[PDB]
């Protein structure tokens, strides 16, 4: 896996170059807003159980078909496996938020996942609905001003929204 | 040039393409040339290597003709065995 | 699953062996018991609608806060009364599945596997379902060795919740 | 508590008997500490375990675990703990776990720890959720504690590719290091410092690969090296 | 794996339904013929070595090129693997006769066996001849009354002959 | 694996034959070459690190893109794995030289190598140039007369260079 | 194959090594023995049918019930005598293969592997083939180191049947 | 140690085998070549001091910075010159141990296992030891198959350092 | 494990010495004894099934309490292990004959065998009786001059008998 800092290094090593001064300065801009990046994954982790179980409820209620007998998530095994798939994906989005890039999200979580759901018979479009229901649930928490100094985090929140969106198009 | 040195076996030339081009003494692979046939034990129709005693599967691996990089490996995906018998009438009428 | 027939094949296949008389005596004990298990599965099915609503009303008397307290996990709304009742019909259906197969095979894959993650996530207390299963054990109306087979899989589901 | 999901078996060589008393040259060299080896022969157990878990190309000096080796030389850990300690090692996580997904990492560790191929594709799907929910330390413990490991290798034998060649044949199944390399066709593209994915053979104006013909004087050279004596 | 009774429950769970009265009485019909089904598998496994070694001996007299030099059952290891495979096929057929369905026979015996035999050069059409020789050596013995009470169990014999026919067409 | 004396036994058995006197007389012509065959693998084994590094040094002098940043033999772990491949191929050509035929080279080394290099992105046409430079380093060493009695081993030089040709067409 | 050549390649390849002088000496010991070991195979092949029809008659002398008793397993028919002299020639041909290869390679693959399962199924007693190999061990007529090579593979076949 | 005798036992114990003719021929190849290698070990032992002082001087002519550069790794002091001629004697002694045993077994156990951590830590260069071993190869004065045996173990030590 | 040539080398390295000419000339005497040593090992390995079976049958003749019901050789699984244990020891004695010293007999056969037999309840004194009946069955066979040149090899039969005494006092 790579973070945002080692992404620039691995690209620079394939050209045999040192880093330019505008690449160090773009890296030190990530360090300047590093405290606001940590406040975002503090809000998401602390409510991570409530993000999964409220969006699945709007999901299980949202599509009645998933839990119907003969449906994919009917029985304890298929319904509890739907809950842990949401908790895996929500976990690997927060790994991509403190890293800075979506390299741990793509390698460890999204690689080969569309073809796995096709082999299982899992409706892949409905998994994208559950990821999008977790997207706005954690964006609404990220924009909460409780326990923080007031500032502008709007470019960081629009980056967290891009990690859930990448997970939702990589699964259908 | 024509393989003259024993020093240019590693430099220029590779190995004989056909077994009629082998070294003085050996087969195409380089091993010693031995006649293929020995004395048959138990000449007998019912019990014995008749004309229709099926081929050894270990005759090719032992040859080294199953491995694709070896020259003995013939691929039968493009030979006449892989073409449909047109005298079969299930295949003619469907393809008409 | 956990049929006695599949639990006799699985021991012979592990050794890579044929079916000896050790296995045929095991399957014969299934067949000498299934005349009581199939009279219990038909008697619970024909009295199901009395048993579901009676067990669902019994947990409202024992725990009256479910019909009053707000929240999606309680039976205070018309959407909620159905889920607790549906679980009651889901528990009774796996009981009658386990009687026609013999042994706790169907309710393992369909009800028990992953049950603890469901009750933890959606905040459903397993003592609500124990009160419902104790109603069915009291008043299924059966007797003799017919009631012994029905209470054997009721108490298996109680032992997994407790 | 989420059991593993059920998959179907498949016909393989190791599921069925070879009636082979007196094995030959394709018998694959049990390396065991039940034969009480000396110091020169416990080096060969360690190299065989490195070759099996890592590649031959990952037996560098920076890869070797010198403290896991010295606990095997003092009879503190078994060979099942050496094999577990190589999978949870920092070189294996860096060179193999980070450049595969969860499904191709299962088939590497099935082929190299259990010594057999996967049964089907659903077996990769069934085991890849043991990694994602418990980690590598939980996945390698539930894989070494199967009855497939404790019956074949026990706790004092190095694993090997079980039953690769059939006793009559000269061409056997592909070795598991040539069949499954470090990374595959995904992660090849640009995640592993790669360009253009193929290459034509090297052209040259001095041909270097001329086949000899039937009158060439090197086919008769044949005595070439040295003339015979006598009268 | 599934047996016959667990197959009916798997149909009924996928529709979310209780079992009907006719599905109960169809299951109590299989209980009634349980002693005649146990009597068949006892008749087959008690003679299991004689079914194999006589159906093989008839095969090599009918197709004599299989034991000639170069034939596929010519050496002592190739001869002993032939008798191994007939014993494996007859073992899983005996498993499928007490279960009531061919779930263990398809999954644990036949899955990938045709592709195994093509890669070996084993003639798959000759393996089907030896399975049909084991079919009517077992059917003729299951119809033998020496030791059983007299009665008609011909529906069970037509079921046992279908497991042998299933493995015969799934090997070529 | 097969050696050269075991290749004639497998052909003979496949037709259920004895070995004639013409075939035995051709196997004692293979024995009389026995000490010259052992000198050739001794000269390749004793100089085995100068075969590999002199021909790798030659490989990057004339294809200098392989060790530039972004190449395949760049970043010294991939440089060390590149020299490992050349010692591996030289090991199995040495095995096929005492055996008298290339069957241990065919399935333990070359089987699946062309498809391995395509999954790694390694230029398989440049691996064949690496094998071809060890080919004439090993041939010039085996034509070299130092440490050997007078006599003849020139049909064996042409055989050793044919295993290097076998290894080089299987990888392109 | 249990050739001394393929056993040398296997010990080098077990530890990923080049062929040192440990393995070249094993190959050299095959070549020093291959002179006497190849004149034995030439003389056993030339007296093949004399030794096969002689050894078949020695089994019918010691075991005369094998020509009288009815059944498929015995040499009481014209087909049972053809299949009996087929099997004497099988054991003789594998001995000569081991003499041209060096070491008990062909006998282990083609003859010994699976022999015990065959001799149990078809009811072939292994004492018949021991008597047939003891005849060839006494009647091949060789001497010196040529008989010493020949008898080492007759004796290896007797130890597998015994 | 890896000897030709313990590598024939280990391949027979792996197969659960008695010592066949595959293994007796391999031990016989050791006994044939042991006449040429026991005189190489006798001739290298008796002329050892001529070879040690010669081979240490051959390093000093080729790499003369090792006598001039100050520091504990170099042969610039009298202490560091006796530690050099010590090490040349260690390499020559292991070569004679491999000639009497047959096979590169004594130096695989006593010398090469852990050698790279010694040269890295104490900053010793493996090209100093290659130059010393290339002197002994060219100056041992053997000829025939006696020099062929000695040079095959000199070149094993060079290939582990190169 | 060690042979006799590496036993004298492991003792010279521990004092940092070259081998003296007396130890070299004592080793070349062992080399010219080498053809007589391979005759003794060949004479045992070719009679190995009759050394085991006769000395077993002679053991349960004079000790019928072993195979009487309740004995430690009754119930053929225990009878199959008594024949395996006789074959193992005769195997590892013939291994220590070609080696010249009993380092392979000591570790991978005899270390922990008195401890194993005392754990199971095997009478270890009866095992020593059976080992001394294969001693004089194979001392008698190595003194047989059938198919050998008549010379003197009395010093190697006194060596082979010592490895049988070594294994017999190690289990009591
Ligand atoms: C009389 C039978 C015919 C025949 C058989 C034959 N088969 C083989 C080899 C194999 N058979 C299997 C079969 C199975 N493996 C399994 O795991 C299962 C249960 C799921 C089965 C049924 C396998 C894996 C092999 C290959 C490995 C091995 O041989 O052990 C052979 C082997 C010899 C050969 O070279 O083919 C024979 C002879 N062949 C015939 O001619 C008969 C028609
Ligand atoms: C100078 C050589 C060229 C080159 C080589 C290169 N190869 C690799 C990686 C592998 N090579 C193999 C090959 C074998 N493995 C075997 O077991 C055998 C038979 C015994 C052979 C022939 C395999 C399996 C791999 C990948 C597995 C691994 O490395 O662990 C690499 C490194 C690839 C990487 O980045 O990890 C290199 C650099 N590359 C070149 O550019 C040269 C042309
Ligand atoms: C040719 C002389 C060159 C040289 C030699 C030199 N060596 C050392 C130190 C050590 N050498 C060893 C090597 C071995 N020890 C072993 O037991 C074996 C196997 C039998 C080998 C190969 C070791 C362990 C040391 C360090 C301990 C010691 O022996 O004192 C030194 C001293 C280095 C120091 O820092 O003290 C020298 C000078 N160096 C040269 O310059 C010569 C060219
Ligand atoms: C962005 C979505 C928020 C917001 C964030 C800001 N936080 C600022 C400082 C700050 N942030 C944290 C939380 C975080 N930093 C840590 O070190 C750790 C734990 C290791 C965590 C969880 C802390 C503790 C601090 C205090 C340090 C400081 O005062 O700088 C910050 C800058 C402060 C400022 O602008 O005055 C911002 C903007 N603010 C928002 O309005 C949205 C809601
Ligand atoms: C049909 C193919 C046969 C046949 C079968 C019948 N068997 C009958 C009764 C019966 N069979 C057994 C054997 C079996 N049952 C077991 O429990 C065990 C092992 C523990 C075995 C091996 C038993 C014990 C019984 C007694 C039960 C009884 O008396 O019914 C039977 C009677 C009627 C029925 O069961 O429906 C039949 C028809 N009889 C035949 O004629 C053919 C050959
Ligand atoms: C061929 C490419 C060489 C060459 C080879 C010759 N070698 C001859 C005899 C010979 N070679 C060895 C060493 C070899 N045998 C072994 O057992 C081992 C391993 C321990 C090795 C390396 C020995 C011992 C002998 C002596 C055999 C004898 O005395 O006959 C040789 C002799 C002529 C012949 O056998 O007809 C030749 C030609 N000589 C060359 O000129 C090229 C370069
Ligand atoms: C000793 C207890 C025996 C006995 C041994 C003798 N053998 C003598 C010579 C000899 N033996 C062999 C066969 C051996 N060498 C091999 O390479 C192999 C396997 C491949 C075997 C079985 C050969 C080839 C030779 C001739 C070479 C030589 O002379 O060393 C021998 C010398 C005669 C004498 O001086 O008496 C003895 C003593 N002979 C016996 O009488 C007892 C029974
Ligand atoms: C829930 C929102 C949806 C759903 C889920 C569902 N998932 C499965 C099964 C699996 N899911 C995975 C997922 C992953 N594996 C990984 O390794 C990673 C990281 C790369 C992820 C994200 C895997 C491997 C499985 C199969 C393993 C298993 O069977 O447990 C199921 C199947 C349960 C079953 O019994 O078949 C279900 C139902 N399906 C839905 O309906 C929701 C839309
Ligand atoms: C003759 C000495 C005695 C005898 C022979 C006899 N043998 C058979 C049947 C078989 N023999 C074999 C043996 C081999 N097959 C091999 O491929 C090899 C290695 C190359 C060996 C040793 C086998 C497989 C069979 C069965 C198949 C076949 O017909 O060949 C029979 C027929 C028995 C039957 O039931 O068909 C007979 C009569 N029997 C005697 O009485 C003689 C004393
Ligand atoms: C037979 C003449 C005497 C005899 C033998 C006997 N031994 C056993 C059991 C074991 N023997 C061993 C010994 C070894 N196993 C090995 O792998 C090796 C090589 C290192 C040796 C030396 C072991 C481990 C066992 C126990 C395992 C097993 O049961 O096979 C038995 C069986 C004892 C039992 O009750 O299981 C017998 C009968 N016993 C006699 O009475 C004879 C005097
Ligand atoms: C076959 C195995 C199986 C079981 C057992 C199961 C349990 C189960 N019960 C659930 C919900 C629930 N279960 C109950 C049940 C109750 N809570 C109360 O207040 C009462 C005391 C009690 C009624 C007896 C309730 C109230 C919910 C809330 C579901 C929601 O609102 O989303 C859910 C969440 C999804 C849903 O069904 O809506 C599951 C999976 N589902 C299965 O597939």
């Amino acid at each position: 896996m790579l973070d945002a800092f080692a992404k620039v290094v691995a690209q620079a090593d394939a050209r045999g170059e040192f880093l330019s001064n505008t690449q160090i300065d773009a890296l030190s801009k990530m360090v300047k807003e590093g405290n606001q990046r940590l406040d975002i994954v503090n809000k998401v982790t602390s409510n991570a159980s409530a993000i999964v179980t409220n969006s699945a409820r709007a999901l299980f209620a949202e599509q009645p078909q998933l839990i119907q007998p003969g449906g994919n998530a009917y029985t304890s095994r298929r319904m509890a496996a739907c809950l842990r798939d949401m908790e895996i994906v929500l976990r690997y989005v927060s790994y991509a938020m403190i890293a800075g890039d979506s390299s741990v999200l793509d390698d460890r979580c999204l690689n080969g996942l569309r073809e796995t759901y096709q082999a299982l018979g899992t409706p892949g479009s409905s998994v994208a609905v559950a990821i999008q229901k977790m997207k706005d649930a954690s964006v609404a928490l990220a924009n909460d001003t409780t326990g923080t100094p007031i500032g502008d985090c709007s470019s960081l929140v629009a980056e967290l929204a891009g990690y859930f969106d990448r997970a939702a198009v990589s699964v259908v | 040039d024509k393989a003259r040195s024993r020093s240019d076996w590693g430099n220029r030339n590779v190995l004989p393409a056909s077994e009629g081009d082998a070294v003085l003494g050996r087969t195409a692979k380089g091993a010693v040339a031995v006649p293929e046939f020995g004395i048959p034990q138990l000449d007998d129709p019912v019990l014995g290597f008749g004309p229709d005693s099926m081929v050894d599967p270990r005759i090719a691996e032992a040859d080294g003709a199953v491995w694709r990089w070896d020259a003995g490996f013939v691929d039968e995906s493009m030979t006449l065995a892989s073409c449909a018998d047109i005298s079969d009438e299930a295949v003619a009428d469907e393809a008409f | 699953m956990k049929t006695p027939i599949t639990e006799a094949i699985a021991t012979a296949d592990n050794q890579g062996r044929f079916l000896s008389n050790t296995e045929l005596q095991a399957v014969n004990g299934r067949y000498q018991r299934a005349t009581a298990s199939l009279t219990a599965a038909k008697a619970l099915t024909g009295s199901a609608q009395r048993l579901i609503t009676g067990a669902a009303q019994a947990v409202y008397n024992k725990f009256p806060y479910t019909t009053q307290m707000p929240g999606p996990a309680y039976a205070s709304s018309a959407i909620g009364k159905a889920k607790c009742a549906r679980d009651i019909g889901y528990y009774l259906r796996m009981v009658t599945y386990c009687l026609v197969v013999g042994g706790t095979g169907p309710m393992d894959e369909y009800l028990v596997a992953g049950l603890e993650e469901i009750n933890r996530s959606f905040d459903l207390s397993p003592s609500w379902y124990i009160e419902a299963l104790q109603y069915i054990k009291n008043s299924h109306g059966l007797s003799g060795q017919v009631a012994n087979e029905a209470n054997a899989y009721i108490d298996y589901a109680i032992n997994t919740l407790s | 508590s989420i059991p593993i999901l059920k998959y179907s078996l498949s016909t393989q060589n190791q599921r069925v008997e070879s009636f082979e008393v007196n094995p030959g040259d394709e018998q694959y060299r049990i390396y065991s500490t039940d034969s009480l080896p000396s110091s020169s022969e416990v080096d060969q157990i360690i190299w065989a375990a490195y070759r099996q878990i890592f590649s031959e190309h990952q037996i560098l000096k920076s890869t070797k675990q010198p403290f896991l080796e010295s606990q095997l030389r003092f009879n503190q850990i078994s060979i099942k703990d050496f094999i577990k300690g190589l999978v949870l090692s920092a070189p294996f996580r860096d060179l193999n776990y980070n450049v595969n997904n969860n499904y191709r990492f299962v088939e590497i560790c099935v082929q190299r720890v259990l010594g057999r191929d996967i049964y089907n594709e659903r077996e990769k799907i069934a085991w890849s959720i043991i990694i994602a929910t418990q980690g590598l330390e939980g996945f390698i413990d539930t894989l070494l504690n199967t009855q497939e490991y404790l019956s074949n290798f026990g706790d004092s034998i190095v694993p090997f590719q079980r039953r690769r060649i059939i006793p009559q044949r000269s061409k056997g199944e592909m070795p598991f290091n040539l069949k499954t390399p470090r990374y595959g066709i995904e992660f090849r593209s640009k995640l592993a410092a790669t360009q253009f994915s193929w290459a034509s053979p090297i052209r040259r104006f001095r041909p270097q690969e001329q086949q000899p013909k039937a009158g060439d004087p090197a086919l008769f050279l044949n005595m070439v090296q040295e003339m015979g004596p006598g009268l």
